[PDB]
């Protein structure tokens, strides 16, 4: 699974700060993931 | 005399019995197999589930760290018990930072 | 008079309760199944590393 | 005769059980949302030190 991020979302980076993402079938339970996503470390880092 | 009368209303009352067991077994043949596809259906909402299955990934204009790029993670339908619908015409994925 | 259309209904009444019995035992059959194949999924899928 | 005593009751009993499964589908619904909620506030007050 991959989002991508536009212009909207993209204006300053995630710190200090609780993400949430729900994935929902149209069967079944749904997925939540959350992170509380302290400062990034690299050109990508391991948020949960 | 009464060897007629009688024998009419018999006949309309077994009429009106029939149209009653007609109905009533109709109703019944209709009315179970709706309760057999709930119970299916039930058994398929409480199997199917999507578990997360790797590290979530983060992406950012590092170090300037101004702009956010893109998340990366990977889900599998939990304990390998049923398949997962993941049609993006029925599905939603939702974001939140609150 | 009566001795009939009473007889009627209790036919059809039998039939539907007959109806009912059939899909609530296969349905049962079915589930509990699937139950005792999850169970083992279950199983497998704790103890697999 | 029989063809309608018997539908009235018929009518009768298949309201009295929608109105029993009315209720329990409600109350399903709210009582497992006050589950929700009560694991929510037990990991809530396990990490929150």
């Amino acid at each position: 699974v991959m989002i991508l991020f536009g212009p909207g979302e993209a204006t300053n980076v995630f710190q200090y700060e609780t993400v949430t993402i729900q994935i929902t079938p149209n069967i079944g339970s749904p997925l939540t993931i959350s992170q509380y996503i302290y400062q990034p470390d690299g050109k990508v880092t391991v948020i949960g | 005399l009464a060897g007629l009368d009688t024998a009419i209303i018999l006949i309309a009352f077994i009429i009106t019995a029939a149209v009653l067991a007609y109905v009533a077994v109709n109703m019944g043949l209709f009315v179970t197999q709706k309760a057999k596809t709930t119970i299916n259906k039930g058994e398929e909402t409480a199997s199917t589930a999507l578990s997360l299955s790797g590290n979530v990934l983060y992406a950012v204009n590092y170090p300037t760290n101004t702009k956010s790029y893109w998340m990366y993670f990977t889900v599998s339908p939990s304990s390998g018990v049923s398949s997962v619908d993941l049609s993006p015409s029925t599905t939603a994925i939702s974001f939140t930072a609150a």
